[PDB]
């Protein structure tokens, strides 16, 4: 369950209109960001605010 | 199966790159199985008209 709610709705196979691929640019806009690891290292203050 | 292909027509086989005689399949409907069987036209195939 914790897994899934982690990985979210599951992305088709092949691209499509309404949702994109697992492997295309729009799907993994944020999870990029995410997985940086200079998302971690780099900022000296981190911003909260949801921007 | 065939509905359970037809309502994945976005995905493969019935979808993507099928090979022909899967896509055959794919847009061929299922004909009646038991409508088809018949003796009486079968035995006068069968026999000579004469």
């Amino acid at each position: 369950l914790v897994m899934q709610n982690v990985i979210g709705t599951l992305p088709p196979a092949q691209t499509s209109g309404s949702t994109p691929a697992f492997y295309s640019y729009k799907y993994n806009q944020p999870l990029i960001s995410q997985l940086n690891s200079n998302s971690l290292i780099a900022p000296l203050l981190m911003d909260t605010s949801a921007s | 199966q065939r509905d359970l292909y037809l309502s994945q027509s976005k995905s493969p086989p019935c979808g993507g790159n099928p090979t022909p005689e899967m896509n055959t399949f794919c847009r061929t409907a299922i004909p009646d199985f038991i409508s088809t069987v018949n003796f009486v036209k079968k035995q006068n195939d069968d026999t000579p008209k004469d």
